[PDB]
DNA sequence: TCAATTGGTCGTAGACAGCTCTAGCACCGCTTAAACGCACGTACGCGCTGTCCCCCGCGTTTTAACCGCCAAGGGGATTACTCCCTAGTCTCCA
DNA sequence: TGGAGACTAGGGAGTAATCCCCTTGGCGGTTAAAACGCGGGGGACAGCGCGTACGTGCGTTTAAGCGGTGCTAGAGCTGTCTACGACCAATTGA
């Protein structure tokens, strides 16, 4: 689960 | 000014098998110090703008809202009254 | 202090350099928390972009090119970072049409 | 070759690079020269002196292109000093 | 004396390449070097005040740095 | 809606205290265009500034200072 | 009077005022239209839109005296919203 | 006397030491930098107000207007680049038409 | 801060005799005397900062002056700068 | 002697 | 081994309730100054054609930048005396 | 009712000394880059023609601006009082 932006 | 642990740790939760250069992390210190120093003085002066002696969360948000662009001021902001939530959370 | 956020970065470090910096006759408490998170959320926006500029090189390192690469590429980030001169970073490849 | 190919693929030589431009030596001398109008027996730090020839490079490269914007204005290919003049007028370098 | 001539033709038409010019003018080195040349006394001169400041007599990296954000000009990468 | 209110009479006689002889058609909607950014651009900040200080009413310091954080600061309302 | 001498004396009439030269209350109108995408039932001082007017005029004066040069760069005298996009990607407005 | 007459100034040397220490600049002010701000402060007002009353003087007038002060800063290379960022209320442009206009 | 109108008024006074000076004049001198004074203290609290000094004096004036003010204008200023502190500190 | 400038 | 946290006073900074009166807004009427629409002509933008000069590409020659590798000394960080320095406080009538 | 004068005390900065590092200076070799000449060609500039779009003037319309009237939101200032950050002491681990 690698961290991701949501922009 | 050395940001560098947790550059290197945030690193690793969004890309865990990519490295940092040493220039290249001799520039994301400059890019923290540098936006600190600009949420910094932007809630320095909201503060005293109002005749206010401390400066908050609130002036932090405000500071973040006038100089971060469109949605990244949204999705900072979004993120900073996430973290106090859970800061202050029992 | 950083547990607690759930963040990365060191929030009791913020602090100090908020309170030695006299921006204020005090500091908050939860002032060092949502600055931790702003300044955390940014880098891991930049460390983002340039890192899949280092997989689009057929790179497993970041190096300045890749972090101006991703700055130059993001509207967002190059309105905030404009005035900015990254060293070794080089230009966005572009020549004009005449 | 046809004038202007060998510069295309010079423009995408050098737009793709991240190295220096000028010689560090004869911009090390200049830089020492312009600061003995300010102060005498200045030393230098390399790192100061390499910050100045960055921070020279993108200027001039980014003053390049709006002289190339200004060129291009004037239905034109060739930069000439005009478009310098030009552009940093707007850019309010000067008057 | 006369070191601005160290910045030489071919170096120059190598920025302008970088900028994306096709053609240049004959006339465009010596242009240049003029603003090359108002650059760097500009940059220079903050940059001695600060060192002069610090009661110093080498000019710091960090003195540049500061002597370019007094212009407006950020640098990253040198501390 | 009142974009048209700065009128073809006005633009003009803003470009000839820039000192612009013949002025083009399509300058009009352009100049409306770029005001519009401007105002825009000033007047977020200025509602920024109010609704922190928990104002209603947006101040002449509140113009004020959205113009000073964009390089324009103004001289003469305190 | 030929076409363009009125044009002259009217430069030279509105170079010499300080008047405002747009209407105060299709401006006040067009600042109150703008304010409302941020805030409902915003109030505003006399002195705020007067401080916005001055400010939006001189910046679009400003504006004007580089679209200018850059119509007279182009060997032209019409000033065309080439020259006001060309003006405002060299100051770095909008690229 | 007063701090400003010890100077030989005009401008408040205890008012500027006031707002050096409240403006959260330092955790000191020394003695002497009240001093050196009121007397930088003064010359430049002097300087404004000496070039905008010879504009005003050219204009036949007696009263010095935001136009004067304008005219002024904008006449003067160096006030030109001191302030090269400030709008100027009610002030006006230089009067200035382009040679290929006329 | 509160107003500078009663010295701009004396420097007037001293400078052009006959000459007044409008109530809208009299408000852009003193927000030119407010934006000096904010550019110089700003500057001098950055000279302190650099130098790890806790107090802002006569030299980190001098130096934000020069800094700030262009050619000839600061070597004047610095001039009566000096003067002012040295009738001063006699 | 009204207050002149020595300045250029 | 010092920094990053924790726990407990204390005093003041700031939040909240309550008036106060300023000024911001909403509206109307009159005047008229300014905007708007149209008709017309001409000047200016723009599209060609042609000349020729200056810039580019390339093949030699030269020059000095760059890279190691020594040698010396200035001068930038430190660390402990030393005192002069400003913040703080009280008086106080300009 | 603000800043000026006069003490008191802690401490921030000045000073002397040390120490080592890093800046400068010299030298030699190699070769990469700069410089120079030459020969075209393509792009800059000048001249000309055309046509259309912009300035100009005139007549009509339409809101801007000024001068009043009135109403009330809310900015601004008290007054209270509590809760939150500064400060200090423990404390314990990365």
């Amino acid at each position: 689960p690698p961290r991701r932006s949501s922009r | 000014e050395s940001y560098s642990v947790y550059v290197y740790k945030v690193l690793k939760q969004v890309h865990p098998d990519t490295g940092i250069s040493s220039k290249a992390m001799g520039i994301m210190n400059s890019f923290v110090n540098d936006i600190f120093e600009r949420i910094a003085g932007e809630a320095s002066r909201l503060a005293h703008y109002n005749k206010r002696s401390t400066i908050t969360s609130r002036e932090i948000q405000t500071a973040v809202r006038l100089l971060l662009p469109g949605e990244l001021a949204k999705h900072a902001v979004s993120e900073g009254t996430k973290a106090v939530t859970k800061y202050t959370s029992s | 202090r950083s547990s607690r956020a759930g963040l990365q970065f060191p929030v009791g470090r913020v602090h100090r350099l908020l309170r030695k910096g006299n921006y204020a006759e005090r500091v908050g408490a939860g002032a060092p928390v949502y600055m931790a998170a702003v300044l955390e959320y940014l880098t891991a926006e930049i460390l983002e972009l340039a890192g899949n500029a280092a997989r689009d090189n057929k790179k497993t390192r970041i190096i300045p090119r890749h972090l101006q690469l991703a700055i130059r590429n993001d509207e967002e980030l190059n309105k905030l970072l404009g005035k900015v001169t990254i060293a070794q970073g080089g230009v966005l490849p572009n020549i004009q049409a005449v | 070759y046809r004038p202007g190919t060998v510069a295309l693929r010079e423009i995408r030589r050098y737009q793709k690079s991240t190295e220096l431009l000028i010689r560090k030596l004869p911009f090390q001398r200049l830089v020492r020269e312009i600061a003995q109008d300010f102060k005498t027996d200045l030393r230098f730090q390399s790192s100061a002196v390499m910050a100045l020839q960055e921070a020279s490079e993108a200027y001039l490269v980014g003053l390049f292109e709006d002289t190339n914007l200004c060129a291009i204005h004037a239905k034109r290919v060739t930069i000439m000093p005009k478009d310098i003049q030009l552009a940093r007028r707007i850019r309010g370098e000067r008057a | 004396r006369d070191n601005i001539q160290g910045i030489t033709k071919p170096a120059i038409r190598r920025l302008a390449r970088r900028g994306g010019v096709k053609r240049i003018s004959g006339l465009i080195y010596e242009e240049t070097r003029g603003v090359l040349k108002v650059f760097l006394e500009n940059v220079i001169r903050d940059a001695v005040t600060y060192t002069e400041h610090a009661k110093r007599k080498t000019v710091t990296a960090m003195d540049v740095v500061y002597a370019l954000k007094r212009q407006g000009r950020t640098l990253y990468g040198f501390g």
